């Protein structure tokens, strides 16, 4: 009755790639998309009740990407290669915005979750989580809204585990604290599914009996909205809990006077 | 309910005899007779069986569930007072009366004014504290007279 | 035809239809009747076959009935005729229904009430509207013999005859043999000899669904008919003879097993009825009042039994019993009827509408066919599960324990062939120690405890030696109430041991907790009966579906084992069940008798000393 | 005279969003329960203990969850008494511990309404303005006795500006009715398990803020989660202060949570520092109540047939077969069902609002 089901996000943002493919390095998307389709075959191969989930994760939107090989593996390789090249090759950069849409493509990710498990039948339980590539830089706008994706799959007990390639990102550190999942950043790229496989495709309860890398620590500073300087004791608004270094009278975002008389 | 026998108790006769029911769209009133007791006694209040132990006891018992039941605003009207005094004494000697007194506190009318009113100011006063208050009085009484009950009283 | 594996091969004959599903009744062309309690349809099928066919077993699922000729003529003198009765059975029959059946029913139905017995003038008269049926009839022997002669021998002459009294049983019998049953129906409302008498019912009357639908059928058109009702005790049984003699309202005679059952009669009828204490009286050789004026007379069998020459003023109510004529008449515990003595107080007692009450039917002795016509057909039994699931009666927990035979007793008991085995096992200390540690936890729960003993000597030493309170043949009336008050009334004494005379020999006061030790040895209906006294509906665990505990000591590898199972079996015709407990959990830490052997030898010396 | 006749062969015939309000930020909220008689009643099976505590814990899950900086209060109403239970903190695990220990508790008595009040306000008279005074009573038994005035009683909470809300279970007494009126707060009536849960979840949520509620700046400070290496010379272990009160063995960790004010130790959070009465908070526990700042309006719920769009949901690419699907009102998007209830219920966020 154990379910196990991998949703896996992968940060395509075309930029970040392209920067990479000029520099020529070993890695390339092609290596990644490999990689991916490759450990999704594995968490198939595990059991007949692990369920596989892909949602590409691109600027313009979310992508739900899903001879000698196995029936299934190869029509879901076929299916996801057929829809990222869709997605790639429709890809036309309208407009400035860089930063992909990381928030939306979790928010299908659980909506999709929260679907499978009203599909589940009671006679079976199923355990989530998902595993998450980061490729480019992280994105400043969409904080809050991840925030609203963190604790929902707190909500659901869903962990969320972290890939980090090339640029780091704390909002991936304090979700994969705050849900328990891993967080680690691939020293060496070309190396990619190793990682994958040593560290991220065992299961929890498999992970329990593992001996793994101890998670890296986090930090929980704050930004002093006048200045979004690191601020370590800091004055709480009542109204709109905004954060200021200095005694205020009157709340710049709330509007409203502090009425000490 | 008869519109035609006051034409003849009066010994007149009226221009318009017009009855207006009432519409509400939500239920207010919950009317509701109960003729047989726990015991599947027929239960009735003629003078013949006014004296049995067990519409009596049947009574008692309807008396003390619905003082565990129903809110504090408990009015109870006999039929004379010769009756309710007979079937106060008769629950107080089964005990049943005591539990209802443990439930909710309970007030009897006499035929003194200044009892009656003492009766029904701490009754109320009972009611409006939060504390459960079941009045005790007669059909011919002055309380079914000119003494009105408010939501939390009636 | 039967299967090599024999079964009966009844399929050729069963034409099954494609409604299977949708309707509940198998009928066999053995007349035997099966019925699914999970089909929708289940209470218009139970009341059919209630109305139509004796039940043999009700499980939890799937029902046995029988068809019977009596169970036909009830269903006839009831109302019904064939084409109803074949309607209704194809409606509710899963396959057709055999031709056979068919037949069997059609020559039952159309010979039912034809013949007439009327109690007129204190004289039996034999009537119907087909003469050539009793002129034909004429030619039996026994009929020859059983009609009334005249002063100088010769026969007395729809014209009716008299038969003879003592000849009503033989009449009886013999018209069975003659295809002819008579008809036990009487003039409820066209009663003239027999005035009414002021008795109504209280309004504190409550007719539960079942009391209320037996009577009903039982005044089938308003006319009160002969028959049996079964109900178990403590069902308001005795409230519903009591209500049945309030509608008749005519002249009452009760017959009671025992003084208590008489005394309990009376309290019932006060109770309950509206006649006047004057017109009440018991005819006991204790409590004497005057046969006179007395409306409703209750006495027992032994009292009218007396073939011995009773006290002077016994025969003034006797003949004034004889010389009256009852409109009705109420027999309890109808099982002990049909013993000889008893069947002859029917000969001797002269009345128009006799109705039957028991617990059970079934006498060991398989002398209830002649019962049948001694008094009529059973017209009523109450689903024993059904009411409890209404909660009328307690929901019985029943359970048998088996107990160890030490090494020296069995021996023993191997060794001894006769019947004096009786004492060995019936003084297992094994189980002596399983009713103690019994005793002990259900006192430490504030249980009822009651113990029942048929052997004299056996009882003896467990109460002793428990130190409880012991009823036994001597049974001293006032000090036997006195014991029945302490367990009612004292709680530090609520463990009553009772020998056989628990059965109907006095009034059990409600209990929770029954353990019975030694039984008669086979009395499937007398130890079940007992079962059915003990344990009444109690306030409180209604919700549980065991509230009232009843366990059975057997002791292991005796022939006490081929007795229970031969016994229960017909609790198990009522869907109840036995759990076997081997062993009983919490023995090993509290402390109990005969822990070491040495005192179990001592025992053994004791028992063997009596052979 | 029902015997005449009965035949029963005719019976065998073939056959709720408000407006953008200041709400409750910073809660002290104190749950009375009664601990009466009447609690043994069956009205919720299996009876009323048992329901009301296990929704109860389920309460104080999901108003921890939804308030990070609350507090949470329990008192035991029996015998014309008020225990304090468990004292006003912000630990789940030790309330949820305390209910289930409570489960068997011995239901006997009356509520007191006067000595349950008069607790509660003792305890919340020296609390700052800024914090809002909420308090939950559960109402069981109609009877309360009063060894004093009550409606004093009232006067003083409503001076005190102290919030009070009630839940009954048998029906409306006009007492509680006149307590929840005049101090502001809501007065329920249990209907079953289901209308239960629902009044639980409704007084989860921050209440609105009354006008008179002050506006200050509070001072708090957010220490990171120190933690101290073997490796590092300067790995000294110090008991917790929060574990330090406590019969076993305080967590004698080398790191964890420094007060950045006096350097007190404290192993969880979010704790408000004993000793400096530091707020100790961390950043999600602000952010994890954003969405009462910006609550999701519910969407436009519009039939199949008459929209004339997309047959696909833009969250999970459900094929919609369902009478009705719910367009966003920002980005106009398809949701199923499903999708609808869970995002305003959980993700509290459209994702085309997002994209
Ligand atoms: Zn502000
Ligand atoms: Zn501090
Ligand atoms: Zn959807
Ligand atoms: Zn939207």
């Amino acid at each position: 009755d154990e379910l196990n089901l991998l949703v896996i996000v992968v940060d395509a943002n075309p930029i970040w790639w392209g920067k990479q493919a000029l520099k020529e390095s070993q890695f390339t998307l092609s290596k990644c998309i490999d990689a991916v389709m490759v450990l999704g075959n594995s968490h198939l191969f595990m059991n007949r009740s692990n369920k596989l989930a892909v949602i590409a994760s691109h600027i313009q939107e979310s992508r739900f990407l899903y001879d000698g090989k196995y029936e299934l593996l190869t029509s879901a390789n076929e299916v996801i290669v057929e829809e990222i090249k869709d997605l790639m090759t429709k890809s036309d950069i309208k407009g400035q915005h860089t930063e992909t849409l990381l928030a939306g493509s979790l928010a299908k990710a659980l909506c999709y979750i929260h679907r499978m498990n009203k599909e589940v039948k009671d006679n079976q339980e199923m355990k989530s989580r998902i595993l998450v590539i980061k490729a480019a830089e992280d994105s400043a706008l969409q904080y809050m809204n991840f925030m609203n994706v963190i604790f929902a799959a707190q909500k659901q007990n869903i962990l969320i585990d972290a890939c980090v390639l090339d640029s780091d990102s704390g909002l991936l550190q304090q979700a994969c604290d705050i849900t328990g999942g891993l967080y680690l950043k691939v020293p060496q790229m070309p190396s990619l599914l190793q990682y994958l496989l040593w560290v991220f495709l065992p299961d929890q309860d498999q992970r329990s009996q593992l001996i793994l890398p101890p998670p890296v620590h986090v930090d929980y500073r704050a930004a002093c909205f006048c200045h979004r300087n690191l601020i370590e004791i800091g004055y709480v608004c009542s109204v709109c809990l905004s954060i200021f270094c200095n005694f205020s009278p009157i709340c710049t975002t709330c509007e409203t006077a502090f009425k000490i008389s | 309910s008869p519109l035609d026998i006051y034409p003849k108790i009066l010994d007149f006769h009226p221009v318009t005899m017009a009855t207006f029911t009432m519409t509400l769209a939500r239920v207010c009133l919950c009317p509701m007779i109960i003729g047989r007791g726990n015991d599947q006694v027929a239960i009735s209040s003629k003078f013949e069986t006014r004296e049995d132990i067990a519409v009596i006891r049947n009574y008692g018992n309807l008396l003390l569930e619905m003082s565990a039941v129903v809110p504090d605003g408990i009015v109870a009207f006999f039929t004379s007072y010769q009756y309710m005094e007979s079937t106060v004494a008769s629950w107080y000697e089964q005990g049943i009366l005591e539990n209802i007194q443990r439930n909710k506190l309970l007030f009897i009318e006499t035929q003194d004014g200044a009892e009656t009113s003492v009766a029904l100011e701490k009754y109320q006063e009972a009611c409006e504290n939060g504390r459960g208050a079941i009045l005790l009085s007669v059909a011919r009484g002055k309380v079914s007279e000119g003494i009105d009950f408010v939501h939390h009283y009636g | 035809k039967v299967d090599e594996y024999g079964a009966k091969d009844y399929r050729l004959q069963m034409p099954l239809k494609d409604d299977h599903t949708s309707r509940p009744l198998w009928v066999a062309p053995d007349g035997h009747i099966f019925l699914e309690a999970f089909s929708p349809v289940y209470k218009y099928a139970q009341d059919f076959l209630v109305a139509i066919a004796e039940p043999v077993c009700r499980p939890t699922h799937v029902h046995e009935y029988k068809l019977t000729a009596y169970s036909l003529y009830a269903a006839v003198s009831v109302g019904l005729q064939t084409s109803d009765i074949t309607e209704y059975l194809r409606k509710l029959s899963k396959t057709g229904v055999p031709d056979g059946i068919m037949q069997f029913i059609k020559l039952c139905t159309v010979s039912y009430g034809k013949v007439k017995l009327v109690l007129k003038h204190n004289r039996y008269f034999v009537e119907s509207c087909h003469p050539d049926v009793i002129q034909h009839l004429l030619q039996d022997p026994v009929i020859r013999e059983c009609r009334l002669r005249n002063s100088e021998g010769e026969a007395t002459e729809t014209v009716s005859f008299e038969v003879k009294q003592e000849m009503i049983e033989e009449l009886q019998k013999r018209c069975i043999h003659l295809e002819y049953p008579l008809l036990a129906e009487y003039d409820f409302r066209n009663d003239s000899v027999n005035p009414d008498i002021n008795i109504d019912l209280k309004p504190t009357a409550v007719l539960r669904p079942y009391q209320e639908k037996s009577l009903r059928k039982m005044f089938g058109n308003g006319r009160a008919r002969s028959g049996v009702i079964v109900l178990p005790c403590g069902a308001g049984k005795s409230l519903v003879g009591v209500t049945a003699a309030c509608t008749v309202r005519k002249r009452c005679l009760v017959l009671g097993n025992s003084a208590v059952s008489v005394e309990q009669w009376k309290a019932q009828f006060k109770m309950w009825s509206t006649i006047d204490d004057s017109q009440i009286c018991r005819f006991t050789s204790d409590a004497k009042d005057k046969p006179i004026g007395c409306s409703v007379a209750i006495s027992t069998y032994s009292m009218l039994g007396h073939t011995t020459k009773r006290s002077w003023e016994a025969e003034r109510v006797m003949e004034w019993l004889k010389t009256q004529e009852w409109g009705l008449m109420i027999l309890d515990e109808v099982h002990t009827i049909p013993a000889k003595m008893f069947r002859r107080v029917l000969t001797i007692v002269q009345a128009h509408c006799k109705l039957g009450l028991t617990a059970t039917l079934v006498r060991e002795d398989d002398k209830i066919v002649d019962l049948n016509f001694l008094i009529g057909p059973k017209l009523y039994e109450a689903n024993w599960m059904e009411l409890q699931n209404n909660g009328y009666i307690a929901k019985v927990q029943c359970a048998e324990v088996w107990c160890p035979m030490s090494p020296e007793f069995y021996r023993e008991y191997v060794a001894i062939k006769t019947k004096k085995r009786i004492l060995l096992y019936t003084m297992n200390p094994n189980k002596f120690r399983a009713c103690q540690f019994l005793i002990k936890f259900h006192e430490r729960r504030n249980d009822k405890i009651i113990v029942f003993a048929d052997n004299v000597f056996a009882l003896k030493e467990y109460a002793i030696r428990l130190n409880k309170p012991y009823i036994y043949g001597p049974t001293s009336q006032g000090e036997r109430m006195q014991i029945l008050q302490n367990f009612k009334h004292n709680p530090k004494i609520n463990t009553i041991f009772i020998s056989k005379v628990g059965d109907t020999s006095f009034d059990l006061p409600e209990a929770n907790v029954l353990i019975q030790i030694s039984s008669h040895g086979g009395s499937r209906r007398q130890e079940a009966q007992r079962l059915g006294r003990v344990l009444r509906a109690k306030k409180g665990m209604v919700a549980e579906e065991y509230n009232a505990f009843f366990y059975s000591l057997v002791s292991q590898d005796t022939q006490e084992m081929a007795y229970s199972t031969k016994r229960q079996r017909f609790l198990v015709d009522q869907g109840y069940s036995f759990k076997v407990i081997t062993k009983l959990a919490g023995m090993e830490e509290e402390d109990l008798a005969f822990s070491t052997k040495e005192e179990q030898q001592q025992l053994l010396q004791k028992v063997l000393a009596a052979t | 005279r029902w015997e005449g006749g009965y035949e029963r062969t005719w019976e065998i015939l073939k056959e709720e969003h408000h407006g953008q309000v200041r709400l409750g930020m910073m809660r002290h909220l104190y749950v009375v329960v009664d601990g009466s008689r009447t609690m043994e009643d069956q009205d919720l099976k299996p009876n009323r203990l048992t329901c009301t505590l296990k929704l109860l814990e389920y309460f104080v899950e999901e108003y921890f969850d939804q308030n990070p900086i609350s507090q949470i209060g329990i008192i035991v109403t029996k015998s014309k008494r008020a225990e304090k239970l468990t004292e006003l903190s912000g630990n789940p695990r030790k309330h949820i511990t305390s209910l289930k220990k409570a489960v068997d508790m011995t239901c006997h008595g009356e509520p007191s309404l006067y000595n349950s009040l008069s607790i509660a306000m003792q305890t919340l008279k020296h609390m700052p303005g800024h914090t809002s005074r909420e308090v939950l009573i559960i109402f069981s038994s109609l009877t309360t006795c009063d060894p004093s005035n009550i409606y004093d009683l009232i006067k003083t909470l409503k001076a005190a500006k102290i919030r009070v809300s009630v839940i009954g279970l048998s029906a409306e007494v006009r007492v509680c009715t006149v307590l929840a009126r005049e101090t502001g707060g809501t007065y329920h009536v249990i209907l079953d398990e289901s209308h239960y849960k629902e009044l639980l979840t409704h007084h989860v949520s921050p209440p609105p803020a009354s006008s008179s509620s002050e506006c200050s700046l509070i001072r708090m400070g957010f220490p990171q989660h120190t933690i101290a290496s073997l490796s590092d010379q300067d790995a000294k272990p110090s008991f917790s202060m929060a574990h330090l009160d406590g019969n076993t063995e305080p967590g004698l960790t080398l790191g964890g949570y420094f007060c950045p004010q006096c350097r007190a130790k404290y192993c969880e959070l979010p704790v408000e520092c004993k000793i400096c009465g530091l707020t100790l908070v961390s950043a999600p526990h602000l952010a994890r109540s954003y969405h009462h700042l910006f609550p999701l309006d519910a969407f436009q719920e519009i039939p199949l047939e008459e929209y004339n769009g997309e047959r696909f949901c833009y969250g999970c690419q459900g094929e919609l077969k369902d009478q009705h699907v719910y367009v966003c009102a920002v980005c106009q998007n398809v949701f199923c069902v499903d999708c609808d209830v869970f995002v305003h219920d959980s993700l509290h966020c459209c994702p085309g609002c997002i994209h």
